[PDB]
RNA sequence: ACCCACUCGGCACCUUACGAGAAAUCAAAGUCUUUGGGUUCUGGGGGGAGUAUGGUCGCAAGGCUGAAACUUAAAGGAAUUGACGGAAGGGCACCACCAGGAGUGGAGCCUGCGGCUUAAUUUGACUCAACACGGGGAAACUCACCAGGUCCAGACACAAUAAGGAUUGACAGAUUGAGAGCUCUUUCUUGAUUUUGUGGGUGGUGGUGCAUGGCCGUUCUUAGUUGGUGGAGUGAUUUGUCUGCUUAAUUGCGAUAACGAACGAGACCUUAACCUACUAAAUAGUGGUGCUAGCAUUUGCUGGUUAUCCACUUCUUAGAGGGACUAUCGGUUUCAAGCCGAUGGAAGUUUGAGGCAAUAACAGGUCUGUGAUGCCCUUAGACGUUCUGGGCCGCACGCGCGCUACACUGACGGAGCCAGCGAGUCUAACCUUGGCCGAGAGGUCUUGGUAAUCUUGUGAAACUCCGUCGUGCUGGGGAUAGAGCAUUGUAAUUAUUGCUCUUCAACGAGGAAUUCCUAGUAAGCGCAAGUCAUCAGCUUGCGUUGAUUACGUCCCUGCCCUUUGUACACAC
RNA sequence: CGCGGGGUGGAGCAGCCCGGUAGCUCGUCGGGCUAGGAACCCGAAGGUCGUCGGUUCAAAUCCGGCCCCCGCAACCA
RNA sequence: GACCCUUAAC
């Protein structure tokens, strides 16, 4: 009996989804210096979880740090304002 | 499967090409070929009243067999399924040889090698004066030996229970190293009495078995015709005595085989005695009755007496099909016989056919009409 | 071609020729008197005056009736 | 040493040519049935066989000479036509490749094929040119297959129980579900088919598509086929029908033993779309009716009783001069038919696409469409005719056509909503429109058009602002079970079908292999029709969103033509 | 009746610089090629290693028994 | 470069 498979390794990534305050701290200091940010860009640079990443991007164009250009859904383009 | 694809006809080339691919999904249901070899066949047998099926007949003969068939044909093809059937006679071959000894069983088809065994022999030269005697008996001695203990393996391979089942000993070899087993005293006096020929064969061992069943072919086949000499040979040595139990025609000898007695049945290999099993609906009677080879095929007797009512023909069955549910009351061989022979030839055509031997002399005609 | 054993019992049943037998309708020896109607029927107006009640044992048979027939003496 | 003219001798050299030849061909292979110049050698069907019992020469290898038995109906020669060629020259085709695209093959499932269950798994179709094909979903019939009381329509002899009444409709009984007892210790209201040796039958999805008709499937998805007369050859045949020039074309231009024709191609027929005038009803925006829901008292954004209409028709509607013929032009070709570019017009390699579509053929398929057709121990127990229950609706396995996925370009939740083919009503409840509270489904009522005003101004899936999980065998999971709710169906238990609820099952850009494809095509998506008793993973049509090269090649498997070889001939 | 080697899938070989709980070839099977065979391509299965008993550091390779394949020695009076 | 074969079954 074959299955005809490959079976690959992963890993094992370990995206946090509830933040506490280092986490939240960081993000807040880290947000300047990063010229383009996004959903995907919170994720693969602070490794926070994908909800997290939109939600978190809410918080700071509600107060106000980054400064939105394309507010499309299925892809974020925020800059930050200098 | 491909030569079958280009049968110009449908018929036969669907027919061919189902049948080859039904024998093929049953040899892929055997891992391997079994002993006795693997018999079969495939195609539409044809009874009567149409009810149509393909059928499916694979089976493992309950003998050895030799021979290789496969022939596609408007008709199965079971002569050699018959042939090993028939030829049921059992013949050993003791091929013996100064290298080594062989031990055979030989059916009518299959050829099988019970025991065989080497023997490392000493050395003729002894190119002694003060003992080359010494030497020369004691390598006799040896071959005695030898000699024994290939007469004593025959008695542990061919006979079982106190019986010989070996038709006949074909004892082959070369440089009379047949010659002194056979005359042997050592040898069983049953086996040496079953010595069937001496065969010179030019090889030993296996190759010697191939030569010793070339050169006794015919040999083998002559056992039946001399056992059939013997069986009818007591027979009509009671006739010559001029004694009181002598019988003839099939009306009396189905008598007296219903009677008692009767130590041997013999019945022929082509019966010309055909009978219908009959059974009546109205008087709800059962009853045997008896029938002629010659006032059957055409008769005006072919009517009902009993009763008067027409009656449906039956499939007939072979008088040696009844004869077999209960052949072993009397306790007579049942034994094919021929016509050829010139003593056979006139007890066929002057006597019927069937014959059996009376425990003592006792008279039949005293109470008659 | 397999087989055909016919296990159903032999049934061929072709249909009679009527064997005659002897001569019916005894009604009665009535010779110089009154006739009247033998197998009385019953007072539906849908009988047909012709047909005959086979009373034999407390049961009574008639044509005009397809399945039902039940009276009260 | 060259040039002309002779000549003798020699090597040779241009033809189906008077003549010869079976022809190929031949300056001899002629002067040969109109048979004779001289002379040497050889052969007498194929094979066995150039094989010696022999002889002779030779160192040997072998040479020379040279049978018979036996066995054969042909072997062989030269042409012709075709087929074939890992033969050549041209031209082509995405059922061929090249640049590639989407894939299939890999997973689950749906179909269709291939043995067996001593009980049927009905069957035809085995490359293209079968295998979602038989228009082939099967509550059940359809149906042939299996188990099962088994009722039958003689045309002109009547061989007789033919009024010795030859015969039907029916209680029940272990065996006929039943207002289907066929005879059966019980035969009743009309009654004139009579019953079997036996020589015409009226039926059969019984078998023969190697007996047939008709119809449909390879090449013409691409340019092939054929007479008459003339020419060549004894003839089979050939020329016409062909070198070159271009062919999504035996299409034309043209050398021309051919001329003139016919079929095929083309032409022809069907769609999109500008005529704005005898192609439109308010069956479609209407140009002014009547007013209502917002702001400006200044100039919009939608709904409309029902025969007053008024200078009414350019969008899905298709007749009459219509229109696009390589316009014209630019270049290239014996300027010849014609490759290729430049503005142009609803559109330009014949506009796109399709239908129609030759002559041979195939033992191609269909006797299971046919009441279109010979045979079958056939005419009161049957293969005919049906009735009940079973079943291609059965599983160790392999294959073909398919559907859904393996997800962030993505799933789910909103929300915005936009096509086109098309269908729908008598011994009618089909086409689910609204007022059935009902709530997937369908009973209430049908107010509903000779189906633009009713389903449907198709008012749909796909798609597309904004938000829910974020890369995991996760919200990519009814694939597989269990539980329940409904309608069509004298009847679904081997889910009929739809609906609600539980768990992840394989599956993680699928191996060798393989298929389709050149434009609004491919590919994504879904809808109407066929089937249909509601509801079909198939087909046919379609329509929505809309990709990489198109100056292509023959090496990539096959077509067309020609030349050439053949010991092939249903023909590699 | 002495002395030596060897026994692992149907067949031939890998544990012999002491250990990957058994792998590599042929054969077989499945699929694909092709109008079927072959050849070719892609995959799969197959032996607890002749049997029994010993150290218990994955021990059965290396130890001791029986069977089987064989091989050499079988002389000088 | 490599490329073998092909019905007894009307």
């Amino acid at each position: 009996k074959k299955k005809w498979s490959k079976k690959s390794m992963k890993d094992r990534a370990q995206h946090a989804v509830i933040l506490d305050q280092e986490k939240y701290d960081r993000i807040l200091k880290e947000v300047p210096t990063y010229r383009y940010v996004s959903v995907s860009v919170l994720v693969d640079r602070l490794k926070i979880g994908g909800s997290l990443a939109r939600i978190a991007l809410r918080h700071l164009e509600k107060e106000g740090i980054i400064k939105p250009i394309s507010k499309h859904s299925k892809q974020a383009i925020y800059t930050r304002a200098t | 499967f491909g030569t079958a694809s280009n049968i110009k006809s449908r018929v036969n080339r669907l027919s061919v090409l189902g049948a080859i691919t039904s024998v093929q999904q049953r040899l892929k249901l055997y891992n391997k070929v079994p002993p006795n070899g693997l018999v079969v066949y495939c195609g539409t047998i044809v009874t009567e009243e149409g009810k149509e099926k393909k059928v499916n007949i694979d089976f493992e003969p309950f003998k050895p067999i030799n021979t290789s068939l496969y022939l596609c044909d408007n008709k199965f093809h079971t002569e050699a399924l018959t042939a090993l059937l028939s030829d049921d006679s059992k013949f050993g071959f003791i091929v013996i040889d100064g290298s080594g000894a062989l031990f055979g069983t030989l059916q009518g088809n299959t050829r099988e090698v019970l025991h065989k065994f080497t023997v490392d022999l000493p050395k003729k030269h002894g190119r002694a004066a003060q003992s080359a005697l010494r030497f020369a008996r004691l390598r006799m001695e040896k071959r005695h030996n030898y000699v024994r203990k290939v007469a004593e393996t025959a008695v542990q391979l061919f006979i079982s229970g106190d019986k010989v089942n070996v038709a006949g000993l074909v004892l082959a070899g070369s440089a009379d190293f047949k010659t002194e087993l056979s005359q042997s005293d050592m040898f069983d006096q049953r086996l040496q009495s079953k010595v069937l020929k001496l065969v010179d064969i030019s090889y030993g061992g296996e190759n010697g078995f191939n030569q010793a069943i070339e050169l006794s072919t015919e040999v083998l086949s002559n056992v039946k015709f001399i056992q059939e000499k013997k069986l009818i040979g007591r027979y009509f040595d009671e006739i010559s005595q001029d004694t009181g139990k002598y019988c003839f025609g099939v009306e009396d000898t189905l008598k007296a085989l219903e009677m008692g007695a009767v130590e041997i049945l013999i019945v022929y290999e082509n019966l010309d005695i055909m009978r219908y099993v009959l059974h009546c609906q109205g008087t709800e009677e059962e009853k045997i009755l008896y029938l002629t080879p010659e006032q059957e095929k055409d008769k005006s007797h072919f009517t009902d007496k009993e009763t008067g009512q027409e009656h449906e023909l039956i499939e007939s069955m072979p008088l040696l099909e009844w004869f077999a549910n209960n052949y072993k009351k009397f306790g007579a061989t049942l034994e094919i016989v021929t016509d050829k022979s010139q003593e056979g030839s006139q007890f066929v055509k002057g006597f019927g056919g069937i014959g059996g031997i009376l425990r003592y002399r006792v008279d039949f005609q005293g109470m008659e009409y | 071609r397999k087989k055909k054993v016919y296990t159903t019992p032999k049934k061929i049943k072709h249909k009679h020729k009527k064997v005659k037998l002897a001569v019916l309708s005894y009604y009665k020896v009535d010779a110089e008197g009154k006739v009247t109607k033998l197998r009385r029927e019953c007072s539906n107006p849908t009988c047909g005056a012709g047909v005959f009640l086979a009373n034999h044992k407390d049961r009574l048979y008639c044509g005009k009736c397809h399945s039902v027939y039940k009276v009260n003496a």
